[PDB]
RNA sequence: AGGUCUGUGAUGCCCUCAGACGCCCUGGGCCGCACGCGCGCUACACUGGCGGGGCCAGCCGGCGCCCGCGAGGACGCGCGGAGCCCCCGCCGUGGCCGGGACCGCGGGCUGGAACGCCCCCGCGCACCAGGAAUGUCUUGUAGGCGCCCGCCCCCACCGCG
RNA sequence: ACGGAGGGGUACCACCAGACGUGGAGUCUGCGGCUCAAUCUGACCCAACGCGCGCACCUCACCAGGCCCGGACGCGCGGAGGACCGACAGCCGGGCGCGCUUUCGCGAUCGCGCGGGCGGUGGUGCAUGGCCGCUCCCAGCCCGUGGCGCGAGCCGUCUGC
């Protein structure tokens, strides 16, 4: 429950880069091989999956992002509003704009 | 209790730290190391189909890890056709 | 002579490659349903897979400057943990929708949640086929109003021609009072050029 | 220049994966690729229950997946690198078809 | 279920911000 | 109103929801046995049992050296197939060398953990062709003989071939 | 629809002629009954009983006991003068800072109530979809125009070979 700031910037930033979390459904231990955190660890290190699904619950109850399941993969993409929220948590400007958009 | 321990004489016993030969499946969750020191100690395979979450009668041949019952529904798709 | 392991690497590379595909058409089918997608395909690349798709409404699909289907495409690559940019997806269009059962369905199934029974829409659907140029059609739907078909002219429903001009689909409709199972089927005797047997003519 | 480069065609569908050999062995008229090795068919085979709560009958569905796979390992080093892009290439383009090149 | 104590100005161990200090047996803060 | 809500992000309505029917951990149980029967396996022997030897299959398929009676074990590399059957001898109608259930020491394997599985010495239950009743089968078929896959940490009298 | 009514046909899931068997023993397994804290449940003529693809832990619902919130999102009150969360040492506890006994650490990732969730091999297969089984190892089923009947219906769709 204590999840770290750092994870917090970390998913927020990996998402408005890729515009799309592709998450796996899991509820036990375990670590995401994707995003990454570095806490004066001296190598960045991973989430917990724990952490990670709970921040994706609480960030798609709150209307940021919506979700698919298709089978044992939670694929999330982020709305307008998305776009609107996260850049004031990384703190950012609203001329910057998602990858996607530069031509993938 | 960090600062603490058993007889020396007891420590010849201690398991050999080879590697454990019970793994966990994974089809494709970083192996990474309060309720954490037991929250799921105890390991074991947890093969499922890759589908829907279930145990019980599962095909492992050619690496497939398909239910059975949900395999009728997808094997037009995957390739297989029922002749002869 | 030879060594049976070596060949095992190549037999197992292209069935993974089979399973990697079906988990696209659940996805497209539970996502891309307002372009109707219809079916898709695979080409592993030297460093992607070129997934070619085909949706009746193909400016659905894509965004401005294909913009949200730029978005899915990082989506995909996450997923698969492929490198980005070189997934190359791209898009088809359909022309004899009246020829398609998976469209048709779809479109019919949204109709019947539009309040409509299923009397209007199943003659639509028949009609839009028939005008489309088929033999025949054939609605059933089933669940809480037993089974009310409706048919217009002849199908077949029996031997191997059938897998082949014969194309079925079905859905699942979630309505307060329960369930209402509804599938089509559609039987085309001109499919590809393709003589069905015992189909003669004989001249002067 | 000179690799000693392997040609490998594997797929399902025994219509295509001849045809296309043909069109191959066509692109290899003059480059001297010959005759392909084809391969015991690799019949895949899965059986089940055609009944998910097993009532009645005991009754089995059997489907099965061949895996047809022809092999073009004549070129070798006999073409170039430089060719055997031009190889890759003006072959055509089947939608599942796979194939992989290796020396 | 242990309890707290409401947090006063203790840690000053001095008599004129002398800083002396940066308990029955030794320890550490965490566990090392 | 045949079976399936206990196959599923298939689902309506009910019941449970901070002493939990949620998820997890340690143990036990699903195998427990006076008895009734359903699909099977092993036999009741000379058209046979034991020992030595010769030898040929297909779905398909991995092997060398050294320890150990055997099961198994340490090393190193890519290489490779059986029962019936035929031949020579012993046994000689004796519940006997037919039969191998049950039980006592012991040696090993898997696994965190044997209640699981193999091999060796010893003991050697019923069974003398089975009532009323009843099932299946027309050519490479019945019958007899063995060999691979499935679920599988170990194990096949089962099922698909 | 039925007939211990007639006439045509037909089938080793029927018979003629034969063959091989089961029911008699030992044993593998499943099914009822008894027992226990539990011995988890579905199915019972054809059309339930090696079938719901191998049960030491998981599988697993069942029994004896124990961790955790992993209570989203909104509204009202409180909170860094400190919301919530971990821990060396000693006892009780199968063990765990599980509980207690002193005292250190962490810092808003929130706490209480009201609305509102997610979850659940929990119930109704007599609320349903989907998939199978059976009728069915069958040879049968209907449309447009037309005609016959007030009409339900009949001819088309055959008392011939
Ligand atoms: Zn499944």
């Amino acid at each position: 429950v204590h999840i770290p700031k750092a994870v917090y910037k970390a998913v927020y930033a990996h998402l408005y880069e890729n515009a799309s979390l592709a998450l796996k459904e899991y509820w036990r231990v375990g670590n995401v091989p994707g995003i990454t955190y570095v806490d004066e660890n001296g190598k960045l290190c991973n989430p917990t999956y724990l952490h990670v699904n709970c921040i994706m619950q609480s960030l798609e109850s709150r209307g940021v992002v919506k979700d698919t399941f298709a089978w044992r993969h939670h694929y999330y993409l982020l709305t307008e509003k998305g776009e609107q929220f996260i850049r004031k948590e990384l703190d950012l400007t609203d001329d910057v704009l998602p990858t996607p958009y530069s031509k993938p | 209790r960090n600062l603490g321990s058993c007889g020396a004489e007891d420590l010849d016993s201690r398991v050999h730290p080879s590697t454990i030969f019970w793994p966990t499946e994974a089809d494709n969750a970083s192996g990474v190391p309060m309720r954490e020191t037991e929250f799921c100690t105890h390991i074991a395979h947890k093969r499922e189909c890759r589908i829907c979450g279930n145990y019980n009668s599962v095909y492992r041949k050619y690496g497939l890890f398909i239910c059975r019952r949900c395999f009728k529904e997808n094997a037009g798709k995957i390739g297989f056709v029922k002749l002869h | 002579i030879v060594r049976r392991d070596e060949e095992n690497v190549y037999y197992s590379k292209y069935l993974n490659d089979c399973i990697m595909e079906a988990e696209l058409h659940e996805f497209f089918s539970r996502e891309l349903v307002d372009a109707g997608y219809a079916s898709c395909s695979l080409c592993r690349t030297i460093d992607s897979i070129c997934v070619i798709i085909q949706c009746a409404e193909p400016e659905v699909v894509m965004g401005d400057n294909h913009y949200r289907l730029h978005k899915i495409e990082y989506l995909l690559a996450g997923r698969f943990m492929c490198d980005p940019k070189n997934f190359n997806i791209w898009v088809d269009k359909i022309i004899k929708r009246g020829l398609s059962a998976e469209i048709m369905v779809d479109n019919l199934r949204a109709k019947l949640e539009e309040a409509m029974p299923i009397r209007r829409a199943a003659y639509s659907i028949i009609r839009t086929a028939m005008r489309a140029g088929a033999a025949g059609c054939e609605v059933i739907v089933a669940g809480k109003l037993r089974a009310n078909k409706f048919k217009e002219g002849c199908l077949i429903s029996t031997g191997h021609p059938k897998r082949i001009f014969l194309a079925e689909a079905t859905r699942h409709i979630k309505m307060r009072q329960g369930v209402i199972g509804v599938k089509v089927r559609i039987y085309n005797p001109n499919i590809r050029g393709a003589v069905m047997p015992d189909k003669i003519e004989i001249g002067a | 220049m000179h690799q000693k480069y392997t040609i490998i065609v594997v797929g399902k569908d025994l219509k295509l994966v001849e045809r296309y050999v043909k069109s191959i062995v066509k692109e290899g008229r003059a480059f001297g690729i010959s005759g392909p090795c084809r391969a015991p068919v690799r019949r895949l085979t899965i059986t089940t229950r055609k009944s998910p709560c097993g009532e009645g009958t005991n009754t089995w569905h059997r489907f099965e997946l061949r895996m047809y796979k022809r092999t073009f390992w004549v070129t070798c080093g006999g073409n170039d690198i430089s060719t055997i892009l031009s190889k890759t290439v003006v072959i055509p383009g089947i939608q599942v078809t796979v194939e992989v090149e290796e020396p | 279920e242990p309890k707290k104590v409401r947090l006063a100005c203790l840690k000053y161990y001095t008599i004129k911000g002398d800083t002396a200090e940066p308990a029955r047996h030794a320890d550490r803060c965490h566990c090392g």
